[PDB]
């Protein structure tokens, strides 16, 4: 299911800002 | 709205242009324990000796912020944060700076990050998702009114206070520009895609950025996910979206609107602005005024168990927060 796919996906944590 | 708006402009200005500057010292304050970690710095609760008072303090390392080029970013921060005032947004109460780092301390909100209840829970209801929401079309209407753009609107960024209500916090990506700019910054699965098409863009990509967060709000996960940034702002680009089946048809063509490639059809870019959000089907329910005067009973609150209680927040890993004998970045920052 996609729930199922985004948890299995390693950006379920805070996601960092990218600066460049 | 503009009315309030208005006179809510000269204020603006008033501290805009002579901003405030080293109003605290650290001896005042009780390093209690970190709430949040970052690219360029940390938040910690803090206590202030003289008052008995709690704020978070957001460290900033000068020479780490000036490796990562955020110089000019951390000054559009402070004074942005010193100059405004709405509702959903917290307030700085005091800035001041040091040998090492760059300090400012504001109000400490208890209730822990939407994004921990967002994943803890799951998903919110369209009813809670649109509770939200209309406090960031608000928020999103008063910050834009005054040039600015925030950029960086995700779920770790917006605290729940007391009341069940909304504070976004970090504006270290805000911006008052009048027209365009080209910076790439942002968390990449929020990143409209003139941004990551180098295209030079505008507020309207706070715009594509909430219909991000309705999304992820009422759904569970992010409209474009992956695991490699690169994968990511590949399918935002392509913006073909798909919708769970629990969408109501409402929700689906709001988010159609907002998550629109073509600025030019983009929701809160056009001719009646925010007005075509603030009308559209999903917010007929929604009072604005009872929003924005905080008496929606909120649908869910945090259980704070009295003051100082960090529960609602992960437990990150302590580093000690030193300033060196030697002033370090000198020239860069004399204006914070």
């Amino acid at each position: 299911t996609t729930y199922a796919d985004f948890i299995a996906s390693g950006r379920t944590g805070r996601r960092n800002a990218i600066h460049d | 709205v503009k009315e309030f708006l208005a006179k809510a402009k000269e204020d603006f200005l008033k501290k805009w242009e002579t901003p405030s500057q080293n109003t605290a010292q650290l001896d005042q304050f009780d390093r209690i324990k970190t709430l949040g970690t970052g690219s360029f710095g940390r938040v910690m609760l803090v206590k202030h000796k003289e008052s008995g008072n709690h704020y978070a303090m957001k460290i900033l390392d000068k020479q780490k912020v000036v490796k990562l080029k955020q110089i000019e970013h951390t000054l559009n921060e402070k004074r942005i944060l010193q100059a405004v005032n709405f509702p959903f947004l917290v307030k700085l109460e005091f800035s001041f700076k040091d040998n090492s780092n760059l300090y400012m301390v504001m109000e400490y909100v208890a209730g822990g990050e939407m994004f921990s209840h967002l994943r803890r829970i799951g998903r919110f209801s369209e009813p809670h998702a649109r509770f939200y929401a209309a406090q960031i079309v608000l928020t999103f209407e008063y910050l834009h009114s005054l040039d600015l753009i925030y950029r960086d609107l995700k779920p770790e960024n917006l605290l729940i206070d007391q009341q069940g209500y909304i504070q976004v916090t970090d504006f270290g990506f805000a911006k008052r520009v009048k027209g365009r700019t080209w910076t790439l910054c942002g968390t990449p699965e929020y990143l409209a895609p003139e941004i990551i098409l180098s295209k030079g863009y505008n507020k309207a990509v706070d715009w594509w950025a909430l219909g991000v967060l309705i999304y992820e709000m009422a759904a569970g996960y992010p409209p474009f996910f992956a695991d490699q940034p690169i994968q990511i702002y590949e399918k935002i680009v392509s913006g073909k979206v798909r919708f769970p089946s629990h969408f109501s048809s409402d929700l689906k063509d709001l988010l159609r609107n907002l998550l629109q490639v073509d600025l030019t059809k983009r929701f809160g870019n056009l001719k009646n602005g925010v007005n075509d959000i603030k009308n559209h089907k999903w917010f007929a329910t929604t009072d604005w005024i009872a929003i924005y005067q905080r008496k929606v009973e909120a649908p869910f609150i945090p259980k704070f168990k009295g003051p100082g209680d960090t529960s609602n927040f992960d437990d990150y890993e302590e580093e000690e927060i030193r300033v060196s004998i030697n002033e370090k970045c000198g020239k860069e920052f004399t204006e914070f």
